[PDB]
C-alpha cells in the first residue's frame, strides 16, 4: 500500500493506493467530482503513511522558542 | 594505630577537635591510604566532615580500594556530606570503575545523591562495562525514585548495559510499577539484547506486563510523542525551562512529568 | 470521508475512520472547522491519523513520526484539544 496526498488549490486529499494512475483519477471524482508530479504530468519508502506523497503552500510554524534551541 | 581515625569513624566532634588542637595531623593515612575524612564521610558524619575539611582535609584522596571521600559519602547517603564534599571541589568523575558515585548513590537508591551529583556536571550516562548505567542499577535494584529523578533529568532512557536496556532488567524484575514509567519516557519496547530476546519475551507467563508491552504494542498519542520530541531538546536538568514557555498550565506539567 | 478546515483556509480530505482517532472529532460527529489549528499543524495532525490507523497493531516494527521542533507546540496543543 502506498499513502500519498493529492493537492490541488487550498484543498488536500488523503488518501491510499498501489497499482495505477488511470482508477487513481477516478478516485477523486468519487470525492471532489470531477471527470477521470513534482513539475510532471512511489514506494513503501517514497510515501509511507506518515510521510505521504504529495500529487496553496501551508502555512509557515512560528520561530523557535530560545530555551529549546541548542 | 590512629586517634584520629577512631573519632572520625565513630563521628566523635569534640575528640576530633581535641586532637587537632593537641597537634594531630588531619592528613594521615594508612597504609591502605585511607585517611580520617574517609571514614567520617563512610558514617556520614557531617559535624566531623565540617571539621576535618576546615583543618585542610584533601577531599579527593583515592584509598587502595579506589574510594575516595565522595564515594565513601554515597554509600552513607549522608546528603549533606556529599553536597559539602561537591562544594569543596571533590571530582565528580572517579578513575576507577569500581567505584563510580554516581552508580553506588543509585545502586542504593539515594535520590538526592544522585540529583547533586549530576546538579555538578555528572555524567548521567555515564556506561560502565559490567555495571550498565546509573539508570540501570537503578532499576535492577527497584529503585523506584532513582529511576525517576535519573529520567526527569534527561537521562537516556535506553542506554543500560550492553546491549540490555533498562525495560529488559525492569522485565525480569517484572516491576510494573517501573516499566510504566520507563515507557512514559519513551523506553524502546523493541530492542533486542545479546539473546536476541526483546523485553517482552523476559516476563512471565501471568504478568500483565505481556499485555503492556503489546496491547501498547500500537504507536503513543500524538501527545506523548510531541513530549517526547520536546524534551529531547532540552539538557540536563534543564527541562525547568519548559516553565519559560508560552503555553498552559496543565501542558507544562504535562511535558515536566508532574 | 470528512472535511477538516484549518484556520488559513485549507481543506483537508480524510477517510471518516482515520479522523475517528480523535475522540473530540468523534464527539462532533461532515465537516469539521478549526479556528485555532493552522494548516502546517492540521496536515500533521491528518499523517498521525493515517499513520495511528495503519500501525495500530501489524505485527511489525512501528517506525519514528517524524516532529520538527519548530511545530512540536502547536501539534501538543493540537493533540491536546483533539484528544489522540
Amino acid at each position: 500500500d502506498v499513502f500519498l496526498m493529492i493537492r490541488r488549490h487550498k484543498t488536500t486529499i488523503f488518501t491510499d493506493a498501489k497499482s495505477t494512475v488511470f482508477e487513481l483519477k477516478r478516485i477523486v471524482e468519487g470525492i471532489l467530482k470531477r471527470p477521470p508530479k513534482d513539475d510532471q504530468l512511489f514506494t513503501s519508502q517514497t510515501a509511507r503513511p506518515q510521510a505521504p506523497a504529495t500529487v496553496e503552500p501551508f502555512s509557515s510554524p512560528p520561530e523557535l522558542p530560545d530555551v529549546m534551541k541548542p | 594505630w590512629s586517634p584520629m581515625h577512631e573519632a572520625a569513624i565513630h563521628g566523635h566532634q569534640l575528640s576530633l577537635r581535641n586532637l587537632i588542637s593537641q597537634g594531630w595531623a588531619v592528613n594521615i593515612i594508612t597504609a591502605d591510604h585511607v585517611s580520617p575524612l574517609h571514614e567520617a564521610c563512610l558514617g556520614g558524619h557531617l559535624s566531623c566532615v565540617k571539621i576535618l575539611l576546615k583543618h585542610g582535609a584533601q577531599v579527593n584522596g583515592v584509598t587502595a580500594d579506589w574510594h575516595t571521600p565522595l564515594f565513601n559519602a554515597c554509600v552513607s547517603g549522608s546528603w549533606d556530606c556529599v553536597n559539602l564534599l561537591l562544594q569543596h571541589g571533590a571530582s565528580v568523575q572517579p578513575e576507577s570503575d569500581l567505584a563510580s558515585p554516581i552508580h553506588e548513590a543509585a545502586r542504593r537508591g539515594h535520590v538526592e545523591c544522585v540529583n547533586s551529583l549530576i546538579a555538578y556536571g555528572g555524567n548521567i550516562d555515564h556506561k560502565i562495562s559490567h555495571l550498565g548505567t546509573p539508570l540501570y542499577l537503578a532499576c535492577e535494584n527497584q529503585q523506584r525514585a532513582c529511576v525517576k529523578k535519573l529520567l526527569e533529568s534527561g537521562a537516556d532512557v535506553n542506554q543500560g548495559k550492553g546491549q540490555d536496556s533498562p525495560l529488559h532488567a525492569v522485565a525480569r524484575t517484572a516491576s510494573e510499577e517501573l516499566a510504566c514509567l520507563l515507557m512514559d519516557f519513551g523506553a524502546d519496547t523493541q530492542a533486542k539484547n545479546a539473546e536476541g530476546k526483546r523485553p517482552v519475551e523476559l516476563v512471565p507467563p501471568e504478568s500483565p506486563l505481556a499485555q503492556l508491552f503489546l496491547e501498547r504494542e500500537g504507536p503513543p498519542s500524538l501527545m506523548q510523542l510531541c513530549r517526547l520530541r520536546i524534551r529531547k531538546c532540552f539538557g540536563i536538568q534543564q527541562h525547568h525551562k519548559i516553565t519559560k514557555l508560552v503555553l498552559p498550565e496543565d501542558l507544562k506539567q504535562f511535558l515536566l512529568h508532574l | 470521508y470528512v472535511k477538516l478546515i484549518s484556520s488559513d483556509g485549507h481543506e483537508f480530505i480524510v477517510k471518516r475512520e482515520h479522523a475517528l482517532t480523535s475522540g473530540t472529532i468523534k464527539a462532533m460527529l461532515n465537516e469539521v472547522n478549526f479556528r485555532e489549528i493552522p494548516s502546517h499543524v492540521l496536515s500533521k495532525v491528518c499523517m498521525y491519523f493515517t499513520y495511528k490507523v495503519r500501525y495500530t497493531n501489524s505485527s511489525t516494527e512501528i517506525p519514528e513520526f517524524p516532529i520538527a521542533p519548530e511545530i512540536a507546540l502547536e501539534l501538543l496543543m493540537a493533540a491536546n484539544f483533539l484528544d489522540c
